[PDB]
């Protein structure tokens, strides 16, 4: 419960913690001083997303049943 | 694996008799003997060869494509070339692989085209402004056209909506007095310092929002409703920007209504 | 001292500004001033003459004693409603520079009732619409809001809820759903104080103030409803959301209940002991002062911040209760009624501002007892609506006289550190408002007249 | 190998991916689960998120069985390809029509026209021939739009500039710039209020 | 550290905004 709350808010994370996550996931980092690039990379690759709604295809119908 | 292949075919769109699971299973069990199978393989492989940089469903050609397209299935290429394998599972696997590769190639090409057009838009050129005006005034795209022709077109277009609306709609400019070229450097400096100060103010506002949402996140219900909070907060929050977009063009285009 | 020997120490700068030079009281550090018109001069001078001819010092002498504490910069200021009170005079203003280690805080400077203030709500109805159901509305407001000594808040609370409210403030009230997102915008300090520690509050205060939340209390606290009477600034009134006369508004005047008083007393009892070690002597034993960089000073600052957050939570809860009552009476959603909040000012808080003195920037901790903060237009701590007209200042009076809505000015920011009056005090509210307007420290925009008042 | 499929899904290391690695495979699996598939909730993925534990493969089997994948981890490459195809299919099911049709395959009169257009729309002349063109762009976008045409049917000195540059004509421009900046800041504040309301509506 | 001090840096931002506001139009 703590880890998901930590990963879902890049705004409150420290610079060092964001850099540690980016290095742990083996993500290439350029201009590490700038916060904007680090936040962009974190939002593009690391942040989780909510559950996707069931697709209209047959797989979604099978999953619903 | 029948469901996955049927879903892929429905996504790609097929008018053949493959919409029935039983017919597809029977055709796959038949193997390369069915003309439907070879026709479908040719239909997929022509587009797959068109999409790949290196540019008849005989086993040799499709096996060569599998070798070229970095097909990762264990022994599929060699066994397909030899023809020893006749199991229907191999047929399902090869159909699935080729269809998924075609779908991925289409997605890659579409994303590359979108990125290229976005990069072209990013350039600070009159073309972006002209395209914006033409799109918002239902006019043909001026790109690739004579500039005088497009200018006359937009000129003639503007009046037909000018008189339809009341005259007191556009209004008079708020910047009434004439400004010489000497004062423009000082005006630019004033705009720059104002922009810096208001950027700082905007950043402080965004940080206040950050603190408020952090205080929110410690609620007891905040630990059980993570999905809804993420879905309703991430896209709203990650669209705000600290940069101030006011420029001298806004000053020139400002009308008397903003100065009331 | 002789009366003429006393009055030899007073002079005038201009029509609406006197001046008390050094020597009025021992060990002064800078001259004092006060803003009074002709009617106010008579009252002040009669008080001084009678004092020179009771156990309470005169207002001018209390200004003088305040003008001697270490670290004080610029001049001691007496707003047109200044009158005698415990420690600092009621309506007296003083700012201390944090850079000087000799600077001190004062529990009496902030006040016993920490962070009591006025919040205004606008409503799109008219006087002729409320009047037919005026009695029903008054009864519903009286029954819905628990007002009186010993009354308990209708909504429940516990130790965890109280601790969270002390830590956060309006954020807690807005998270539970008691206040909209707009309420946090139109609040001084944006509704909460950044530095605050609930564990710096004595547990006795927390125990005492647990059932007191949402309760108006006795004294000058009320939740009255009134009608707009006149508009002096059309642009300011339009910005505030009041365009035509006859509009309905509701002001809630409320304090910190028992947390503020208990924090003040528990800080004073230790501050007096710390004074002996700190080697600080002043004219009056009631002027408690210890260094800013001290355990007692920091503890009092944190306790006062927690009391302010509690008072803001109480005011937000009162706003929610009033909104619910109005919605139930008029059978309409409160958002449709446009029951927003114009502003929320606090006149019993000391805050760390960044005024400019003698052309040199300085970070000043400012005590404001009985006086309301005002800021000039374009200040970066005012809502976006009021960035062109200046911060609203609401003169919360009592039953009878009409409350006022002034706005700050550029002159007041550089002259009186952006501070204006906060009521008549223990005088005429109209005279005080006129004195503030003529002195260049405010300008009136709306005048509101009461119809119904809810007291205890 | 998996290069095109990963690139279509916008992977951060399209080339450096290796299927046979131990930790990096789990990192990729968790990235695909929380980014390109999104089956469960964020909080439920915790057991799958824990990378270095020795009990992780059991949760991997549970995840593979839940999505009803025809294969298992006995063939790691098989499941990698199937999951990549599933993610690409999920991305495909947004706009089928547009994705199906993809197939690889200082002038004086300009300045005169811009000047005429600016004169028609009451825009003051400027030294640079591109600034007033941007002015026409903003004006047309703000006023010549379907919403504005559908909705078609205090003095300047009364405001406070907050300072004084000492000029009589630059003061008006400073006031206008201040008003524009205030309007942008108000727009940002409105968005912030909307976000706070949306978040608090859940609780 | 796993978390950053947000309230302190918010106070710093507010102070910086006040300094900029004073420097713009109150400089003698």
């Amino acid at each position: 419960v703590s880890k998901v709350d930590l990963l879902l808010h890049p705004e409150l994370l420290s610079q060092e913690f964001i850099q540690l996550m980016l290095q742990e996931r083996n993500i290439a980092v350029s201009d590490p001083e700038d916060r904007d690039r680090l936040t962009g990379l974190y939002l593009q690759h690391v942040i989780p997303l909510p559950q996707r709604e069931l697709p209209r295809s047959r797989w979604g119908k099978r999953m619903e049943k | 694996m029948e469901s996955d292949i049927l879903d892929i075919l429905e996504q790609l769109g097929y008018d053949g008799p493959l919409a029935e699971e039983a017919c597809l299973l029977a055709e796959c069990g038949r193997g390369f003997s069915s003309s439907e199978y070879v026709n479908l393989l040719t239909w997929l492989t022509k587009q797959l060869t068109q999409f790949t940089e290196t540019h008849t469903a005989d086993p040799l050609d499709v096996s060569r494509l599998l070798k070229d397209c970095c097909c990762p299935y264990e022994g599929l290429a060699s066994r397909l070339a030899n023809g020893d394998v006749k199991d229907t599972r191999d047929h399902l696997k090869i159909i699935l692989f080729v269809s998924s590769e075609l779908q991925s190639a289409q997605l890659l090409l579409s994303k590359t085209l979108r990125d290229a057009e976005e990069r072209e838009m990013r350039s600070c050129s009159p073309l972006q402004d002209l395209s914006v005006i033409c799109h918002t005034l239902t006019l043909p795209d001026p790109a690739g056209r004579d500039p005088t022709d497009t200018f006359t077109d937009i000129q003639t277009q503007v009046n037909v909506l000018l008189e339809k609306l009341p005259e007191t709609h556009i209004g008079a400019p708020a910047l009434q007095r004439s400004i010489s070229a000497e004062q423009w450097e000082e005006l630019e400096k004033i705009n720059s310092t104002l922009s810096a100060e208001y950027e700082c103010r905007r950043r402080m506002l965004i940080k206040r929002l950050d603190v408020t949402v952090q205080s929110f996140s410690w609620s007891d219900r905040a630990k059980v409703k993570i999905d809804q909070m993420a879905r309703a907060y991430q896209p709203k929050r990650h669209s705000l920007s600290v940069r101030s977009s006011v420029s001298l063009a806004h000053l020139l285009a400002a009308r008397r209504d903003i100065c009331n | 001292r002789s009366y003429n020997d006393e009055l030899q120490y007073l002079d005038k700068i201009h029509k609406n500004c006197w001046r008390i030079k050094k020597g009025f009281v021992p060990n002064m550090l800078v001259e004092g001033v006060f803003y009074v018109n002709d009617p106010l001069e008579k009252l002040m001078f009669e008080e001084l003459r009678n004092a020179c001819r009771g156990g309470f010092l005169p207002a001018m002498k209390q200004i003088g004693n305040v003008a001697a504490l270490p670290g004080i910069v610029h001049r001691s200021i007496g707003l047109p409603d200044v009158h005698s009170g415990y420690g600092f005079a009621i309506g007296n203003m003083a700012a201390f520079d944090m850079e000087n280690p000799d600077a001190v805080v004062s529990p009496g400077g902030v006040g016993f009732d920490i962070n009591c203030g006025v919040r205004l709500l606008r409503t799109n109805l008219d006087e002729g619409d409320v009047q037919p159901v005026k009695e029903q509305l008054a009864q519903s407001l009286f029954d819905h809001i628990p007002v009186g000594v010993g009354s308990k808040g209708v909504i429940p609370m516990g130790a965890k809820d109280l601790e969270e409210a002390l830590e956060m403030g309006v954020d807690w009230s807005l998270r539970e759903g008691y206040a909209w997102a707009e309420d946090k915008e139109h609040c001084e300090e944006y509704g909460r104080m950044l530095q605050a520690d609930p564990n710096k509050v004595s547990s006795k205060a927390k125990k005492r103030g647990l059932p007191q939340l949402g309760t108006l209390g006795a004294g000058n606290h009320y939740a009255e409803i009134q009608v707009v009477d006149e508009i002096y600034n059309d642009y300011a009134a339009k910005k505030m959301g009041i365009d035509h006369k006859g509009q309905v508004c509701v002001m809630i005047h409320s304090g910190s209940r028992g947390l503020g008083h208990q924090v003040a007393t528990d800080a004073l009892v230790a501050m007096e002991k710390a004074m002996k070690r700190d080697r600080i002597t002043v004219n009056d034993r009631q002027l408690a002062c210890a260094r800013i960089t001290s355990e007692e000073g920091q503890d009092y600052l944190k306790g006062m911040a927690a009391a302010g957050n509690y008072a803001w939570v109480n005011r937000s809860s009162m706003t929610f209760l009033t909104r619910q009552a109005f919605s139930k009476v008029f059978s309409t959603t409160p958002d449709d009624l446009d029951m927003h909040v114009i502003y929320d000012v606090s006149h019993n808080i000391a805050k760390v501002e960044e005024h400019m003195v003698d052309g040199r920037q300085k970070t000043l901790l400012v005590h404001r007892k009985g006086s309301t903060r005002a800021f000039p237009p374009h200040h970066p701590l005012i809502p976006v609506d009021y960035q062109l007209t200046g911060q609203p200042v609401l003169i919360g009076g009592t039953m009878g006289t009409c409350s006022y809505v002034l706005t700050g000015t550029e002159q007041g920011m550089t002259e009186t550190f952006g501070t204006t009056c906060h009521g008549a005090g223990r005088k005429n509210v109209t005279d005080v408002v006129n004195t503030c307007h003529d002195a260049g420290i405010s300008k009136k925009a709306i005048k509101l007249r009461p119809i119904a008042v809810i007291k205890g | 190998m998996f290069r095109r499929k990963l690139t279509a899904l916008e992977y951060h290391n399209p080339t450096g991916f290796d299927c046979k690695d131990e930790t990096e495979f789990r990192n990729f699996i968790v990235w695909l689960e929380d980014q390109k598939i999104r089956h469960y909730k964020i909080e439920d993925r915790g057991n799958l998120r824990n990378i270095p534990s020795s009990d992780w493969p059991k949760y991997f089997e549970k995840y593979l069985q839940d999505v009803n994948c025809p294969f298992s981890v006995q063939e790691r490459q098989e499941t990698v390809d199937w999951l990549l195809g599933l993610a690409v299919r999920f991305e495909y099911g947004d706009n089928v029509e547009k994705y199906r049709n993809c197939k690889p395959v200082n002038n004086p009169d300009f300045k005169a026209g811009v000047l005429a257009l600016a004169n028609l729309l009451k825009i003051q002349r400027h030294d640079d021939y591109l600034v007033m063109l941007k002015a026409i762009k903003i004006l047309v976008q703000e006023r010549l739009t379907p919403d504005a045409i559908a909705k078609a049917s205090v003095t300047l000195d009364k405001h406070i500039l907050g300072f004084d540059t000492g000029d009589a004509t630059l003061n008006e421009a400073a006031q206008i710039l201040r008003l524009l900046h205030i309007e942008e800041l108000r727009e940002l504040q409105t968005k912030i209020n909307e976000a706070i309301v949306a978040v608090q509506a859940i609780i | 550290d796993i978390l950053a001090p947000t309230v302190q840096e918010l106070a710093n931002l507010e102070r910086e905004a006040q300094t900029s506001f004073l420097h713009l139009g109150y400089l003698p």
